[PDB]
């Protein structure tokens, strides 16, 4: 039926029975840039097969009391395989992604996740005079974690969910591109995300420019006897990456 | 024409089609109008969206900062500068902050506007006074005194204004060196990610600079120029939901965490508000 | 080189004339009446066609 | 009369507007115009001509023709470097003082290819062969030739054509640079390394010297006239 | 599929996502009276919109000891909105209904409702020499409720389910429309109701004609630890319901 | 609640009795606090007149 | 803005029957709610908004 | 787009020009010769025809 | 899968070609061939092993 569906890039294969959908972008599906969109003059690297293709993170455990995670993009893949190892030795990128979460529970199991992509996600710190440090930001393969309550720290992120660490009303979040997993209907969300950005192309390493949040807005609930332990894998794929600017390796 | 769909006439049904159920974990936005679940007549709409076009709802001239400069001075040192940005004001900055990328041309319009001090100088029978704004693009020569080399623009656009006329104004272009403006940025500045990080990294607009064309007479003056910012010919991308924290600072997006709403006394309390 | 189109006008029961003056385009005035609407981009994004009276899922 | 409303802008004096006014010498007959030579349309038309670069603009140097003049000699060891100064035409002091920097500091940004053409004015019998490279931004700056010969370079080899071409090109990920240094648009590093030795014979001067010459291509451009931080006064010339 | 459906009536919709059909009377859609069957020579009302709705009765509680509940029609929609108004103000009436009786369980819930429309259900008194009293008959919006065993009272009805108040075989009540709600296979029975009369128009305060029984032929079930309140809400629509002879009000 | 995620929850449960309600507020998308903080509400704040109709979806 | 001449009604849900769930379920829940306008939805009158503020110029 | 139109002038013993120079209807001036009379609503607002010569009530 | 219909998994189903060692986590697991499997209605899943090898044949 439309439940089911399956995604082939490279050499990896994601086969889903119970999804709702794909959520492309704002209906733009990722292209390469063009010539006259283009600016770099030297001839782009294009992989194509060893970069485009899925990559799994580390995976989070939802219990009952989780706020919720986010990644940040092409940061948590910047030491994934060959698509990490392009990011390092050009000044430029490009790619456009392929974001699939996937969370399975008993039929008997609740709760409603909200998995959205913010581009140009830019996050506040808990210190109003300062900015929040490398690592709050992106732990890159690792998520870093929501609160439930105010943040507090020199260098931290303000990691208060009811604001999504941006000052903004996390309910609207559903402004961006953005999906649910309702264990009683679906245990998996895609969103396939264009290149956006004010650039034709970018430096991966100090730019993202979206971020990754999963919300939980229905907390997870069972019955005691039930399977206590539901986690939340993420497996993303950069789609038609390019490359521009070779030189020596770094960062 | 902006106009909005007329409703059609439904009558009764009974049928398998749901138009009602479906599944919000697609993303997608159910299209139901008033005629899926009800009886409707049929309505020719004649309103029109025309108001709420990004143009319109941009187009309004916003004052974007205003400061003070006077006449004495020391030594001097009597003279104004800022340096460019849209986000040290909370009304434009929180319109122009429901887009992530923003190109458009600016009409650039001044109201200044002098004052007499406390003094003891009488009498005092002052001609009228002619101020001059000069915009300093980035790396070009600052002014270091209020009667220094540089006021004399040779290539620096300036505009030369006398009281009592009609406020000055004149149109910009869009300049950026990228696509597009950006009112949002989530990167630094550096590649090694030390400095600057956020929206700051972009602020490359320049600095305007302002003082009195008139020799300082007797009586202290004290004016004020007051900057008004209009969006012209324009194009956004990617909304954002809407600031609902207060700004603290221009650099950042720092904020102090905010409730969702206004709370009232239980789930079915119909005094809202 | 003048510009005559349609006022602002009420429906259910007017021209205006224009001339640009200067040689940039930004100096023109605004674009007050672009009336264009994709709101598909934003409300329907997904990839399947997604019929109303049918069932979201099967 | 017409009927007619001012509005905002009346009476203002702005330097850069573009009005008709009344001539105060009514009927005056101008000289007749005579074809000169050198008519320039452009200001891109004198920043697309070769000028020496002082890359030898050390503290001493830099009062004296040696300034331009880069150092090359036989050496004992291999690949060591012989330049390096960052892709700045606007802000480096290696390159902001040339025609075409010169004309960069009346602008705020500029875009397109630049030409390094190297002459080496050593003898004769003198040979060497060079790898000019040119590292884009995003890692540090080459400290070997390993490192360097990783970015865009061109090995030359000396002989009977003195000079080479080494043509930065434009890899940014905006349109336009700023003339003013700016970490967002960063340009990269410009070195120069040897990829082998200055083998000379008997009875010849090891030590050479190498010219420098910046110019832009075809598809350079500048934007936003501004003032240059170059010329300075303090009162009216007498 | 066809498990779904929605009824769009007036202002007001009832969707059911687990059905099995709807049974329409004897084949017969309710419809206007024509000319050549009207008497009645007054221009007759129709107000098509604020009477012809879908109005919800008094849910009751089924337990697993409930014999059975019943409603008579239109009394039951003597007193909701306009169509109670328009009933006390006429002295002839005309309306078919669709009945919507809605009961859910948790798909361990056991039990099976017979869900009939009896015309003329004319009903017998627990003491044979008298009558039953207005009460017993129809309670209005109330249910009426069966007995498992055999009634007493001067005035009340003989309510033994057994015989369903008729004095028939209870089995033998599917020669009626009617329809089951099996808690294994479906939440709703749904009926269309013609005007059946022998005569085109009545007084719709004194006549019924047809009575509506809901009898568990299958008792509830479940096991220990699972909800037990499950509830029989009553949803109908009067369809077509024209009135003629306007005058004072009453009843 | 209102400082917390569990604002947006409405929450539904068995009951014993018949008829609850289960949440109410008025239709007010500008004023009322249950609706002037979303998208739509958010939206006509910067407005003085709005017409048309109003979806709500129940998940 | 709240206003007498335009009331607009008011929005309210019951429970139709009840929450019936099997053993060893969660007898509570939650159920979200999302707002959005029709094709038929307009605004009229730019205004500023109530719910930004600022005492003094951002630094 | 110039309109050109005649003037209030008098009887018994003469053209403006007007071009609109905004986007709304509502900037243009007033609709100073809208000459149009329909008295008959306030003054002969009966079902009959009610005749002038003829008896007003037979 | 020869479980219950009541109980759910997601397993990731890889094959890694000769060179390196056998992987010994699944982050380095899905840098090879490999398929995500969910369970469901459909109890099976099929992963292909490609040929990638450098001879025509290989030896038994
Ligand atoms: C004599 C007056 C000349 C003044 C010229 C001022 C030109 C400065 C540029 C203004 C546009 C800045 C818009 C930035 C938008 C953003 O950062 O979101
Ligand atoms: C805003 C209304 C402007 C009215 C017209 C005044 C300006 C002069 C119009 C001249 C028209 C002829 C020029 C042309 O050929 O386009
Ligand atoms: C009130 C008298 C206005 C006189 C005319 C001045 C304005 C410019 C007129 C330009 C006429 C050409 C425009 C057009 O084609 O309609």
């Amino acid at each position: 039926s439309d439940r089911v569906r399956s995604i082939t890039l490279g050499n990896s294969t994601i086969t889903t029975q119970e999804c709702a959908n794909v959520v492309v972008g704002y209906g733009v599906w990722p292209t390469y840039l063009n010539d006259d969109e283009a600016t770099a003059e030297d001839q782009p690297t294009q992989p194509d097969v060893a970069t485009c293709r899925f990559y799994t993170l580390e995976s989070v455990m939802w219990q009952q009391s989780s706020p919720g995670w986010w990644w940040k993009f092409p940061d948590a893949l910047s030491n994934m395989g060959l698509f990490g190892q392009n990011m390092q030795y050009h000044y430029l990128g490009r790619a456009g992604y392929t974001v699939h979460v996937q969370c399975n529970a008993s039929k008997f199991h609740q709760g409603c996740l909200l998995v959205v992509c913010v581009p140009e996600a830019e996050m506040g710190c808990a210190t109003l005079a300062n900015k929040p440090d490398q690592k709050s930001l992106s732990n890159g393969e690792t998520a870093n974690m929501f609160e439930s309550q105010n943040s507090t720290g020199q260098t931290a992120v303000q990691a208060n969910v009811i604001n999504a660490g941006m000052g903004v009303g996390v309910g609207n979040l559903t402004i961006f591109p953005h999906q649910w997993i309702n264990l009683r209907t679906n245990n998996s969300a895609t969103i396939v995300m264009p290149y956006i950005n004010s650039v034709p192309m970018d430096n991966m390493f100090r730019h993202n420019n979206f971020t990754l949040m999963i919300i939980p807005f229905a907390p997870l609930s069972y019955s005691t006897g039930a399977t206590t332990y539901v986690p939340i894998t993420v497996t993303v794929a950069p789609m038609c990456a390019e490359y521009n600017g070779l030189r020596l390796a770094g960062k | 024409i902006a106009r909005v769909a007329d409703t059609i006439g439904s009558g009764p049904v009974n049928s398998e089609s749901i138009p009602a159920l479906t599944a919000a974990e697609t993303g997608h936005t159910s299209q139901v109008v008033p005629a899926d679940t009800m009886q409707t007549r049929h309505v020719k709409n004649y309103h029109s969206r025309s108001e709420s076009t990004v143009e319109n709802f941009l187009c309004r001239s916003a004052c974007v900062f205003y400061t003070t400069y006077r006449n004495h001075g020391t030594d001097g040192d009597n003279f104004g500068y800022w340096v460019i940005s849209t986000r040290q004001v909370a009304q434009l900055r929180r319109k122009l902050e429901m887009f992530t990328y923003a190109r458009f041309d600016l009409e650039l319009t001044f109201v200044i506007t002098s004052t007499q001090e406390q003094s003891t100088i009488q009498g005092q029978d002052s001609p009228v006074l002619t101020h001059q704004i000069m915009y300093v693009p980035p790396g070009g020569p600052v002014p270091t005194k209020v009667n220094s080399y540089s006021w004399q623009t040779s290539t620096n656009p300036s505009v030369f204004w006398t009281e009592g006329s009609a406020p000055p104004r004149m149109s910009i272009p869009f300049i950026s060196i990228g696509n597009a403006y950006s009112m949002f940025y989530d990167g630094w500045a550096k590649f090694d990610k030390q400095g600057t990080y956020g929206i700051n990294t972009l602020n490359n607009m320049g600095t305007l600079y302002m003082r009195h064309v008139n020799d300082g007479s007797p009586g202290p003056i004290v004016s004020t120029v007051r900057i008004y910012f209009k969006p012209k010919h324009v194009k956004t991308w990617v909304p954002r939901p809407p600031r609902l924290c207060q700004y603290q600072k221009a650099g950042n997006v720092n904020f102090e965490p905010t409730g969702v709403t206004e709370s009232r006394t239980d789930i079915t309390t119909m005094q809202t508000t | 080189g003048a510009q005559v189109s349609t006022q602002k006008t009420g429906a259910h029961e007017i021209h205006y004339t224009n001339v640009n003056y200067y040689k940039d385009a930004a100096s023109n005035s605004a674009n007050r009446q672009d009336f264009t609407q994709d709101p598909g981009k934003f409300t329907e994004p997904v990839k399947d066609i997604m019929i109303k009276s049918m069932p979201a899922l099967n | 009369g017409l009927p007619t409303m001012l509005t905002p802008g009346s009476n203002q004096f702005l330097t850069s507007d573009d009005f008709q006014s009344p001539s105060a010498m009514p009927q005056f007959d101008v000289t007749p115009e005579m074809d000169i030579p050198g008519q320039v349309n452009n200001l891109m038309e004198i920043a697309e001509v070769d000028s020496v670069v002082p890359v030898n603009n050390t503290e001493g140097k830099v009062l004296s023709i040696e300034s331009y003049q880069i150092p090359v000699q036989s050496n004992s060891t291999n690949g060591s470097q012989v330049f390096g100064f960052p892709l700045m035409p606007g802000a480096s002091s290696v390159l902001n003082r040339t025609l075409l920097g010169e004309i960069l500091n009346y602008y705020t940004h500029w875009s397109g290819s630049i030409k390094l053409t190297f002459m080496f004015c050593g003898s004769a019998m003198a040979t060497g062969k060079f790898l000019l490279a040119y590292s884009p931004p995003g890692a540090g700056a080459p400290t070997t030739r390993k490192e360097a010969m990783l970015g865009t370079h061109v090995i030359w080899d000396v002989g009977l054509q003195s000079s080479c071409v080494l043509c930065i090109p434009w890899i940014s990920q905006t349109h336009y640079r700023y003339v003013v240094v700016d970490e967002y648009t960063a340009g990269g590093y410009i070195t120069c390394w040897y990829q082998t030795n200055i083998v000379v014979p008997a009875d010849t001067q090891s030590d050479c010297k190498i010219l420098c010459f910046v110019s832009a291509c075809n598809d350079f451009s500048v934007r936003m006239l501004k003032d240059t931080p170059f010329i300075k006064q303090d009162n009216f010339y007498q």
